[PDB]
């Protein structure tokens, strides 16, 4: 019967297709290991695919995956458990040391570029001539910490020009230096904007960019995994 | 409460953005259209611009053509009355031939031949579109992966409106332009084949469509929730994972003890939709072709 | 057992309840207060699905089926072999379904990330529950609810339909569908774009989100954007489903008739519902 034979052959199709999309989505992270960076000893039944290039813009290179990995960065956390599948405790300070949720990846010191070669992330004073178009205007507003006390005013907005949108507020702090708030983090009011993670004495501690007019995707990762850390690290403070 | 990224909470606005050129012919790109503020709290302002061309015009002209066909049999059909028109907008219908013509283009005009002028011109401007879905990634150097995704639903388009029809052997088998028409005609379609509910790519295709219901809910929520990390920006992070990516495989391998990757996800994405109408446009081929009724065929597999 | 960028992740915190009690991983598996709490609702449901599967004399699961209290026990309890089985089934279901999502939230704690991904959930949850709860309650009995069956599931959705005509013309079941198709257009599409993005002509660099932007642009005169794309499958799939629930709440409570008549409220407006002509006159 022509149908049996179609049902029959869809089944074997999508154990096929699922095979194929399994490998693929094993580009990253694999091989698995053991808690002490070993290869592990079970790899599961699917094997990693063969691997493919990614040509990047701007001469900016080439990605090869799948491939060798590390981390590229220390790691303070250590074992509370002889058998594996434990918590790994911070031996320092999590935030400062960019563990747990506070985690950041190692990506390239350069900032992301747009389909022309220009910084995809510019303050708005540098964007022309992007300006707030609707809703509350948060430069000149002070910033004020889960607990409460104000860690300083913001100075700008650094927009996304390709997607035209706001990405950061730039906070100035009390010693007149700045630092980079995600848009995603902070709450704009009437009269202050708020910033649930972080109270006022954590705002000096958020990583510094090292050009006051652009920002690579290090230090973005360095700055959104320590704002979000402070939810899980800041919570001693809060009382929200 | 914080902020949950469903709307932005401050617009800002630049330059028109006019895009990329790569081989594009710019002669045929309009200009920019007007700014949504209201769009723009949940998507981009920016209306515009679009690219025409001889395909796209063709294909507008003729997608027109068969929107004015079965337009102009409704106010037939109203007696030319607006108020009718109104009144009965969702209960008219055109519809194909009978049985006794076949696959006849002799059809008399108010018995399916009009049916036949609007199904042709419906046709054309689906094809010329498919071509444009391909000739506009060409142009800009990109894979062909939208205009591939196009075939599926093309493929269920083709079986109901087509191919089924002509294996059939009669127009009177496609579906009629109406509003309620048209489910009248998918409730007695599964009537007469023996309830779809025992048609094996029915279920699947049900699986599918609910599934992908299911993955672009968890695709979605799992990018707004890694958005404090820029996760929306996918592009970038398949070129240079991020703490956003990593953050999303490990909630899921966390979950359900598996992930995927930011660019696999995608792969996953456009598999379980586009299967959706592989397997409903399988399932319909072979009703009444090859099975006359589902429950019948369920007993068996025979 | 790790993703090879796993390990700084696996810190302590970020649970909702026991503290460190059920901190801890199986293999890639999160376990959690809540990862427990499932495995006791799951376990437990599956054992009684296997006992009812023992009464009704069948371990085909293509025949097995456990079904509510009949109609006349209302709402209230029945023997476990006329249907009370299927309350403590449907308890064990949601207390699972729920656990799952709380384990989420830990999950999301743990990792810093935001709660959509539960929030989610909720709606398929509180969807499920609108056909097993709200829906029988508002109806006055247990038995109004579906079986749980492969096959008779289906028997439930096909009765049901019918009771009311062609279902199709349930209006809150026609946005719900637009929801759904339209879910799956922009799914096929959103991963459509990326990839062609990501992978484009052979010897070609990776095209940018400005090519993806210029694309759907040219193609249509518009492009929602990267945020846009993810806030509105989002918004479709779980649309889709709050009218799936809307949809069938008010079928059987403020509505009961054949759904084709309801749209006749229309058609029977004072100023049109006596010309002559058309299909209705
Ligand atoms: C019924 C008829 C219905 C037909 C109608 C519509 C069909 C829709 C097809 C779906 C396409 C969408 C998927 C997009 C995609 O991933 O592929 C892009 C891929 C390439 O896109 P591109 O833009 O040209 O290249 C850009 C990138 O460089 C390259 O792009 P890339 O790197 O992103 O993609 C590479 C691609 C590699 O390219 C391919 O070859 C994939 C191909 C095409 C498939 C056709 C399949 C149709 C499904 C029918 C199901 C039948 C069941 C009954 O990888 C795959 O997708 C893999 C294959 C999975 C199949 C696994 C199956 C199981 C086999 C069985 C096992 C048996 C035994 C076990 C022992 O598309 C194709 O190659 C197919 C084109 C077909 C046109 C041929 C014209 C002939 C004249
Ligand atoms: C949604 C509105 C209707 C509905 C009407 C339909 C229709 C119509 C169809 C299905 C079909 C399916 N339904 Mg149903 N079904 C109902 C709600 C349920 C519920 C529930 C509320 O708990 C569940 C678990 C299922 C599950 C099932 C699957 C057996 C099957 C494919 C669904 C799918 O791929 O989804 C998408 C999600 C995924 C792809 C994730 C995979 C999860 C699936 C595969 C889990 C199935 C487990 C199942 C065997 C239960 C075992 C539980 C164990 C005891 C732990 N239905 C309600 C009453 N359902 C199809 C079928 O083929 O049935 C024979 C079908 O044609
Ligand atoms: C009484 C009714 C019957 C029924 C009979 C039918 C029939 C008949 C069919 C389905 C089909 C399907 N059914 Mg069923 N179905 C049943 C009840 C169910 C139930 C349920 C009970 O909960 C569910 C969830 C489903 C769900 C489904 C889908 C999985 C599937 C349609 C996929 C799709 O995306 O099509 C939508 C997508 C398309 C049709 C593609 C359109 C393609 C393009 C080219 C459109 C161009 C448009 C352009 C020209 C105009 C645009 C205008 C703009 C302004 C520009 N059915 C009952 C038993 N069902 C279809 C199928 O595949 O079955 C196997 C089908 O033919
Ligand atoms: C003859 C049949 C009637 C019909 C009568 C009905 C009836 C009756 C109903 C629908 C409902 C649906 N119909 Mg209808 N409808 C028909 C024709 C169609 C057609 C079509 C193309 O003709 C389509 C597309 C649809 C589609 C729709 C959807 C809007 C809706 C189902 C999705 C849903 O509720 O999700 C909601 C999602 C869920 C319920 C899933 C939740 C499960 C979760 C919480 C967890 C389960 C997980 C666990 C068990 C998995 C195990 C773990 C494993 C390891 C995987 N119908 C015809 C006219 N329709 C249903 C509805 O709206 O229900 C609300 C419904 O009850
Ligand atoms: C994988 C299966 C899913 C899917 C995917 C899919 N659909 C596709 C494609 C893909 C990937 C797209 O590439 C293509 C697209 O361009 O999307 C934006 C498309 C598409 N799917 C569409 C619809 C659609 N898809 C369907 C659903 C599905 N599509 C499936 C669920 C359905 C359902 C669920 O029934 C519908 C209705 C279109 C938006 C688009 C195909 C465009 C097309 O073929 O157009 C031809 C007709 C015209 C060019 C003009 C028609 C005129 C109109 C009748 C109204 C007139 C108004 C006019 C536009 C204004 C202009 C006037 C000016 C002169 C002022
Ligand atoms: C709201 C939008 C869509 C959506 C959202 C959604 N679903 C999701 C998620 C979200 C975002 C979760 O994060 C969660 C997940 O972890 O996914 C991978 C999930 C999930 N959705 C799932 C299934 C599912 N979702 C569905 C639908 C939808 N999901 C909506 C369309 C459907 C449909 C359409 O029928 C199915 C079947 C699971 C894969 C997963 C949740 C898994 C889970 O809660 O597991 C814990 C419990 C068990 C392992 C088993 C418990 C067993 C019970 C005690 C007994 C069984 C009784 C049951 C009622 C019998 C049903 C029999 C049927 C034949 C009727
Ligand atoms: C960009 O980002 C993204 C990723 O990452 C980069 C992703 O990964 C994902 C995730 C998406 C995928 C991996 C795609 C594939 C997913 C689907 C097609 C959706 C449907 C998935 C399934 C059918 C699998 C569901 C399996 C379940 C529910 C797990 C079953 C496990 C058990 C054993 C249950 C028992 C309870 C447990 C596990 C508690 C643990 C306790 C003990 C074992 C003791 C998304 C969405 C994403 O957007
Ligand atoms: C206000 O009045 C005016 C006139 C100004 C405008 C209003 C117009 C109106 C009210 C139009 C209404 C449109 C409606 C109700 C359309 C509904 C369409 C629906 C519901 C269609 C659903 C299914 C359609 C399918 C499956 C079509 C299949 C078509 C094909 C596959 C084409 C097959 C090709 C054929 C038969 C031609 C044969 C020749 C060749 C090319 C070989
Ligand atoms: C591949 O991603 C996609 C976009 O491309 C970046 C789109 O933008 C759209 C279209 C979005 C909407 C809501 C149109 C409504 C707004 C107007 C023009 C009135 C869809 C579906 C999509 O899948
Ligand atoms: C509906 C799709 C079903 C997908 C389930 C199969 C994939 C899960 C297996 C992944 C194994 C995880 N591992 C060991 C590779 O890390
Ligand atoms: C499927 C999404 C539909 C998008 C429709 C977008 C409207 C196109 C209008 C853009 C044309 C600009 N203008 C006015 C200069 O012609
Ligand atoms: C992207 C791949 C995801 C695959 C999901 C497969 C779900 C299987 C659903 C069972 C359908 C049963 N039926 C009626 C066709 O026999
Ligand atoms: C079609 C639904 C079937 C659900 C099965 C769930 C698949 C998840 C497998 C991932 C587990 C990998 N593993 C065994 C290494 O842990
Ligand atoms: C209460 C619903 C019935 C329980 C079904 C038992 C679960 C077994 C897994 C599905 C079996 C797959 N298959 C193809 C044999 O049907
Ligand atoms: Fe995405």
């Amino acid at each position: 019967d022509l149908a049996s034979l179609a049902i029959y052959s869809f089944w074997i199709f999508l154990a096929g297709l699922i095979y194929y999309l399994q490998t693929e989505n094993m580009r990253e992270g694999y091989p698995l290991e053991n808690e002490d960076g070993t290869p592990a000893a079970n790899q599961g039944p699917f094997p990693l695919p063969k691997p493919k290039t990614f040509i990047l813009p701007h001469g900016r290179g080439t990605l090869t995956v799948p491939g060798p990995e590390s981390e590229d960065r220390p790691i303070a956390l250590a074992r509370t458990a002889v058998s594996e599948g434990f918590p790994h405790a911070p031996t320092g300070d999590p935030m400062k040391d960019g563990v747990g949720p506070a985690s950041w990846v190692a990506r390239r010191d350069l900032p992301e570029l747009d389909g022309h070669g220009h910084n995809k992330i510019k303050p708005m004073k540098a964007a022309a001539g992007f300006h707030v178009s609707a809703g509350k205007n948060p430069i000149g507003l002070p910033v004020r910490g889960c607990d409460l006390e104000i860690a300083g005013k913001v100075v700008d907005i650094w927009v996304d020009i390709p997607e035209q949108m706001a990405r950061f507020l730039e906070v100035e702090l009390k010693d007149g230096s700045t630092r980079l708030l995600p848009m995603q983090m902070v709450k704009v009011q009437s009269n202050r904007v708020h910033v649930n993670a972080l109270s006022s004495d954590l705002f000096a501690g958020i990583p510094t960019i090292k050009s006051p007019t652009e920002v690579t995707l290090l230090e973005e990762d360095k700055i959104c995994g320590y704002v979000a850390g402070g939810l899980m690290y800041a919570a001693p403070k809060r009382k929200s | 409460a914080e902020y949950q990224n469903i709307f932005s909470q401050v617009q800002v606005r630049g330059p028109a953005d006019l895009g990329m050129t790569e081989d594009v012919n710019l002669a045929n790109r309009s200009g920019v259209g007007p700014f949504s503020t209201l769009l723009g709290w949940f998507g981009n302002a920016q209306l515009g611009p679009i690219y025409l061309g001889s395909l796209g015009v063709l294909s507008l002209f003729s997608g027109l053509m068969w929107f004015f066909t079965i337009g102009i049999w409704f106010w037939y059909q109203a007696g030319w009355n607006p108020a009718v028109f109104l009144r009965d907008l969702f209960f008219f219908s055109l519809e194909p031939p009978a049985p006794e013509y076949g696959l006849s283009f002799a059809a008399p005009l108010k018995e399916g031949g009009l049916w036949l002028i609007a199904s042709f011109f419906m046709f054309v401007a689906v094809w010329s579109w498919w071509g444009r879905t391909y000739l506009r990634a060409q142009a800009l150097g990109m894979g062909k992966h939208t205009a591939w995704a196009f075939l599926s639903a093309i493929w269920l388009w083709m079986v109901l409106g087509f191919i089924r029809p002509i294996l059939m052997g009669s127009w009177s088998e496609a579906v009629p332009y109406g509003i309620f028409s048209h489910l009248d005609w998918t409730n007695n379609f599964s009537l007469v084949h023996g309830n779809l509910f025992y048609n094996p790519f029915h279920g699947l295709s049900i699986a599918f469509l609910y599934g992908s219901a299911l993955l672009f809910a968890m695709h979605g929520a799992t990018i707004l929730a890694v958005s404090r990390f820029g996760g929306e920006r996918e592009l970038e992070q398949i070129a240079d994972r991020g703490t956003a990516a990593e953050r999303a495989a490990l909630f899921w391998r966390w979950t359900m003890g598996f992930n995927a990757t930011m660019e696999g996800i995608h792969r996953w994405a456009i598999w379980m939709a586009v299967l959706v109408t592989l397997t409903g446009g399988i399932g319909i081929l072979l009703s009444g072709t090859v099975v006359d009724n589902w429950y019948v065929w369920g007993q068996n597999h025979g | 057992a790790l993703l090879s960028f796993e390990r700084k992740y696996r810190v302590p915190g970020g649970t909702l309840v026991g503290g460190n009690l059920f901190d801890f991983w199986v293999g890639p598996f999160y376990v959690g207060f809540f990862g427990v709490a499932t495995f006791f609702f799951a376990a437990l449901g599956i054992i009684l699905i296997a006992w009812s599967a023992v009464l009704q004399g069948t371990w085909n699961p293509q025949l097995i089926s456990v079904y509510p209290p009949a109609l006349e026990y209302g709402l209230g309890g029945a023997p476990l072999a006329k249907g009370g089985l299927w309350q403590i089934i449907t308890i064990c279901a949601t207390g699972a379904f729920v656990s799952w999502a709380l384990r989420e939230v830990e999950i999301c704690r743990k990792l810093g990330i935001g709660y959509h991904i539960p929030f989610a959930f909720a709606f398929a949850i509180l969807a499920y529950l609108t056909l097993v709860l709200f829906r029988p309650v508002m109806m006055g009995a247990w038995g109004y609810a579906f079986p749980y069956g492969i096959w008779t599931h289906l028997d439930w959705v096909s009765n049901t339909g019918y009771t009311y005509g062609n279902f199709h013309y349930n209006p809150a079941h026609m946005i719900a569908i637009s929801f759904f198709f339209t879910n799956a257009l922009a799914l096929a599409l959103h991963g459509a774009l990326v990839l062609s993005a990501a992978n484009p002509e052979k010897g070609k660099e990776m095209r940018t989100p400005d090519h993806e932007d210029t694309f759907f642009r040219d193609l249509v005169g518009y492009s929602i954007g990267t945020l846009g794309i993810h806030r509105l499958g989002l918004l479709l799939s779980l649309s889709a489903v709050f009218f799936s629930a809307l949809c069938m709440i008010i079928t059987g409570t403020i509505w009961f008739d054949q759904w084709v008549d309801w749209w006749q409220w229309w058609v029977k407006l004072p100023w049109w519902a006596n010309i002559p002509g058309g299909i209705n006159g």
